[PDB]
């Protein structure tokens, strides 16, 4: 998972 | 999904001092300080002086020090991100300088924001970052250890850091 510049979360699908 | 779900210092971006995106999971297994900066306190000279000695005695052994500029405590971080650099380098630092960035309010980085919501993380005294030379302690899986405040000079995070090793 990574969290952007902007706060927003992402994690592998 | 956001920060508020993160579950380590290492799913987090941040700017480096001369504005390239660093991804902190390189700090994945390493014992890390995450720091607040400023160039025109008065524990200045004493912050970046004992920061400095860490690094230089324990960077064998893991430490990793991040330390991002603010300018939301007095305006004692004015200048440009070039300037905080070169000042950073008078005094020989070898750790990871940031992009200048606010650390409370909604335009804090996300790191911040995240950091100041972990159980050790949390204040004995509120949440919010109180001044500069605020310290975050990270484990090597990323995760908040403990928190000191300004007037904790580094040299006092010392005595834990074996503990995380």
């Amino acid at each position: 998972c990574r969290v952007d510049l902007q706060g927003w979360r992402r994690c592998r699908r | 999904d956001d920060w508020r779900a993160a579950r380590s210092m290492h799913e987090f971006s941040a700017k480096d001092i001369d504005g390239h995106m660093v991804n902190l999971d390189k700090y994945r297994g390493f014992v890390s300080i995450v720091t607040n900066v400023a160039s025109q306190c008065g524990k200045t000279e004493v912050n970046y002086t004992q920061l400095v000695d860490l690094h230089a005695r324990y960077a064998e052994r893991g430490l990793r020090i991040l330390a991002f500029p603010s300018n939301q405590f007095g305006k004692q971080e004015p200048g440009s991100n070039e300037e905080i650099k070169e000042f950073a380098a008078g005094y020989n630092v070898k750790f990871d300088m940031f992009s200048k960035i606010e650390v409370n309010g909604d335009d804090a980085h996300p790191l911040w924001k995240w950091m100041k919501i972990q159980p050790k993380g949390k204040g004995i005294l509120g949440n919010a970052i109180k001044w500069n030379f605020t310290k975050f302690l990270i484990d090597k899986n990323g995760v908040v250890v403990k928190r000191y405040g300004p007037m904790e000079e580094p040299l006092v995070i010392e005595k834990d850091l074996p503990h995380y090793f």
